[PDB]
């Protein structure tokens, strides 16, 4: 099977800036046919692949001619002259020559915009799941940059541990933001026995720790 | 307009098969070559075989020889397959795909091989109060406990909700349970005469959840 | 023409 292999496996890089991603092949992948099979596929976060160049470097249709592919015989690089937030995601070159067609490790492309703090907020049990014995606390980082993020959990001043889990998103394809969920998880009995639940949140774009917290009375 | 839409996540215990279907439209069906590809986890893309729905032709790559079965049913223009003998480790993504001028995947069906039994999840309401309101704009969400396995699909108001919307990817509890929320930000000036309610479908298990989300106080 | 995989022509 001829081996792909892609380089690098992530990028990181500022808006208008340019792009190169590169695919090796085992073997040429020129045909007894005089064109060489392969393709360039994106994979948004939530999405299925498309196809953005075939046979080296043909785009596909309605694709911005910010793309670009070049390469010889066992050589290939995909082009963004551009970089776009749009153009966040996984890449992928295909062979098509031998058999069976095969895939690259795929590149992921991230965006490197300005810093942005991130919003805070934060989310009280609610009656239903209180009833049912369990109770968990949710606190929201909204739309910051860069990833890196760093949430503790007080309660009554006492930092936590082992009691929550935290989530990020995949890079927001328009603002080239992320979102944090931290939820703090405890029984009923335990929530009952405490009164001041806060999220500590610390950031880059903070210059001191800000502070989201609720009284269980209200 | 080539167009593929695959069905719904199953899981199955072990050393059972699994059969997944692939409806096409906007094209000869009969006619045109159906690929199938697996998306490993954190492994890659691994292209699995293809049918011919006009003379039932066959393909495989030497890896799915006898684990998978191609067939067509050109009354209906549904190209499917089977698995037999499904591992653990053949968890995963599985495509259908087209490649003439018109390249085009399915959104793709996530099949679980597990021993563990599928649990429906419980929804609860991520409440808008003045901890999750900014500057003239409001946070609230859902939460979507205790499930298994994955995927499960969250929409707001039926798709009509989708600007400021963030679905975090799952988490895994100790009690061996996916956990997952899901938030929109609004304007706080809306929060007494617009709706909000969280469409939550998880399929593995049949459910189907409508929760509205109403502010509250602290 | 590639015969390996044939949809690969249009």
């Amino acid at each position: 099977d001829i081996q792909m292999t892609q380089t690098p496996l992530s990028l990181s890089v500022t808006p208008g800036q340019p792009a190169s991603i590169s695919c090796k092949s085992s073997q040429s992948l020129l045909y007894s046919n005089g064109k060489t099979y392969l393709n360039w596929l994106l994979q948004k976060p939530g999405q299925s692949p498309k196809r953005l160049i075939y046979l080296v470097s043909k785009l596909d249709s309605g694709v911005p001619d910010r793309f670009s592919g070049s390469g010889s015989g066992t050589d290939f690089t995909l082009k963004i002259s551009r970089v776009e937030a749009e153009d966040v995601g996984v890449y992928y070159c295909v062979q098509g020559t031998h058999f069976p067609q095969t895939f690259g490790g795929g590149t992921k492309v991230e965006i490197k915009r300005t810093v942005a703090a991130p919003s805070v907020f934060i989310f009280p049990p609610s009656d239903e799941q209180l009833k049912s014995g369990t109770a968990s606390v949710v606190c929201l980082l909204n739309n910051f940059y860069p990833r890196e993020a760093k949430v503790q959990w007080k309660v009554d001043n006492a930092l936590q541990s082992g009691n929550s889990q935290e989530s990020v998103t995949e890079q927001d394809s328009k603002d080239s933001t992320y979102s944090l969920s931290s939820t703090l998880t405890l029984s009923k009995a335990d929530y009952e026995k405490h009164k001041v639940y806060a999220c500590e949140v610390t950031h880059q774009g903070l210059s001191s720790p800000v502070t989201k917290s609720f009284n269980r009375g209200e | 307009q080539v167009q593929l839409v695959q069905s719904g996540a199953e899981v199955v215990k072990p050393g059972a098969s699994v059969k997944v279907s692939c409806k096409a439209s906007g094209y000869a069906f009969s006619s045109s070559w159906m690929n199938w590809v697996r998306q490993a986890p954190g492994q890659g893309l691994e292209w699995i075989g293809r049918i011919y729905p006009g003379d039932g032709d066959t393909n495989y790559a030497q890896k799915f020889q006898g684990k998978a079965t191609l067939t067509a049913d050109k009354s209906t223009s549904t190209a499917y397959m089977e698995l037999s003998s499904l591992r653990s480790e053949d968890t995963a993504v599985y495509f259908c795909a087209r490649e003439y001028d018109e390249a085009y995947w399915g959104q793709g069906t996530l099949v679980t091989v597990s021993s563990a039994s599928t649990k429906g999840p419980s929804v609860f309401p991520l409440a808008p109060s003045s901890k999750s309101t900014s500057g003239g704009t409001a946070a609230l969400g859902c939460l979507v406990k205790d499930y298994f396995p994955e995927p499960v699909t969250v929409s707001w108001n039926s798709g009509a909700l989708t600007s400021g919307v963030h679905t975090f990817p799952a988490v895994l509890q100790s009690s061996g349970l996916y956990s997952l929320s899901s938030v929109v930000t609004v304007p706080s000036s809306s929060l007494g005469t617009q709706t909000y309610i969280c469409n939550v479908n998880h399929k593995p298990s049949n459910t189907k959840v409508d929760k509205k989300v109403e502010p509250k106080s602290c | 023409a590639n015969s390996n995989n044939p949809d690969w022509d249009f």
